[PDB]
């Protein structure tokens, strides 16, 4: 479930990580 | 069906409050947030609501979207003219997609409601003549324009070789659609009739046609 | 403001790949995540998947095997790739901007959303060569009248490229004439049809024919269309 982040309209996100590792 | 449902077709009088029925399940709405689209002929689809309820600036209020359970609906008060079109909800679905429903047609009521009014011509002669078969279904004078059609065999449902037409409006303001069955002189022959399925605001006529006329 | 635009060929033959730029303006693809969603005439929306700025994709499940899609930073584009496609694939094609839901969990961008839109290009999937249409009767309704009129058209089949025009009586009936819109079958050839509601008077007469067309392939044809026959 846990959860959550919302990208609304026309707003710009940045992420890579994984935090875990590629 | 689709993974969202919607009611194929819509009606209100100008200035009449009118609601659009989205319809899910655990794996969509109970778990994503589902966004509205005003779809006018030729134009492309349009966002009028998003969030399950927010509205994005541009969008008068009067349209209006809310959730609940695994449900969504899309509100429109103080109906216009401008306001006939598709309209479309959308989300993720736990498929591993975004998901549309079918799309609802609003007609916003300009005229009374028109039955719509059947005929079925069988295959021409001239056509079997050259080894080919094709069934033509034209539908007639209705309002709201939107129609589902249904094809049988003997009594046997169909799906394979169909091709509906999107209504098109008539000379006089009404709608007209086509249907077209097509086969092998085989199969017109193969069976004692085929028949022609037309449910229309929620209403069904039909016409029947047979090899054996003559 | 922002604006997307669909570019790429508009007929394209079957097996062969599909391809579709979106060309982006008034603003960067960067931070965004951006879709291809189809819609076959007539029918409604598919979407087919999306792609990240940075490049990760994630590809409708149902088309993932014959889909792809790359992003050029520079040029301000991103694109699509369809791979052997047939009939089905017919469709006026939108590029679009999304929003959503992001999860750090690993299940990343879940797309709800499309809030830009291009203008959509159809693409039309076809085989088929420049034949000129077969034209045949639709027998006259033909024995009862309830209401009390009739109904007649014809049968335009087979035939590829669009348009096609139908006059009748030379040009003489143009009033309760419907022309049909012209629908397109899994052969990769149009068909319409041409119908005259008419007075069950009685007929014949009068007649009552057909002026069809197929310009790009020099096809004019006349047809009577004389009663049951029954």
């Amino acid at each position: 479930t846990r959860k959550g982040i919302h990208i609304g309209p026309g707003r710009a996100f940045y992420a890579t990580g994984q935090i875990t590792g590629d | 069906q689709s993974v969202l449902t919607q009611p194929p077709s819509v009606s209100a009088a100008p200035g009449q409050k009118v609601t659009i029925s989205c319809s899910g399940s655990s794996s969509n709405i109970g778990n994503n947030m589902v966004s509205w689209y005003q779809q006018h002929p030729g134009t492309a689809p349009k966002l009028l609501i998003y969030e399950n309820s927010k509205r994005p600036s541009g969008i008068p209020d009067r349209f209006s979207g809310s959730r609940s359970g695994t449900s969504a609906t899309l509100g429109i008060i103080g109906l216009q003219t401008g306001d006939e079109a598709e309209y479309y909800c959308a989300t993720w679905d736990g498929s591993l997609r975004t998901v549309f429903g079918g799309g609802t047609k609003l007609t916003v009521l300009s005229q009374p409601k028109a039955a719509p009014s059947v005929t079925l011509f069988p295959p021409s002669s001239e056509e079997l003549q050259a080894n080919k078969a094709t069934l033509v279904c034209l539908i007639s004078d209705f309002y709201p324009g939107a129609v589902t059609v249904a094809w049988k065999a003997d009594s046997s449902p169909v799906r394979a070789g169909v091709e509906t037409t999107t209504p098109s409006k008539q000379s006089n303001n009404k709608y007209a659609a086509s249907s077209y069955l097509s086969l092998t002189p085989e199969q017109w022959k193969s069976h004692r009739s085929y028949s022609c399925q037309v449910t229309h605001e929620g209403s069904t006529v039909e016409k029947t046609v047979a090899p054996t006329e003559c | 403001q922002v604006q997307l635009q669909e570019s790429g060929p508009g007929l394209v033959k079957p097996s062969e790949t599909l391809s579709l730029t979106c060309t982006v303006s008034g603003g960067s693809i960067s931070g965004f995540h951006w879709s291809w969603i189809r819609q076959p005439p007539g029918k409604g929306l598919e979407y087919i998947g999306y792609i990240y700025y940075s490049g990760s994709t994630s590809y409708n499940p149902s088309l993932k095997s014959r889909v792809s899609m790359s992003v050029d930073t520079s040029r301000n584009q991103f694109s699509l790739e369809l791979s052997s496609v047939t009939a089905a694939d017919t469709a006026v094609y939108y590029c679009a901007r999304d929003f959503g839901e992001y999860h750090y969990d690993g299940r990343g961008f879940q797309c709800e959303g499309f809030d830009l839109w291009g203008q959509g290009t159809l693409v039309t999937v076809s085989s088929a060569s420049t034949k000129g249409p077969s034209v045949f009767p639709l027998a006259p309704s033909s024995k009862s009248t309830s209401g009390g009129t009739a109904a007649l058209g014809c049968l335009v089949k087979d035939y590829f490229p669009e348009p096609v025009t139908v006059s009748w009586n030379s040009g003489a009936l143009t009033s309760g004439v419907h022309t049909f819109p012209a629908v397109l079958q899994s052969s990769g050839l149009y068909s319409l049809s041409s119908v005259v509601t008419v007075p069950s008077s009685s007929l014949g007469t009068q007649t009552y024919i057909c002026n069809v067309n197929h310009k790009p392939s020099n096809t004019k044809v006349d047809k009577k269309v004389e009663p049951k026959s029954c």
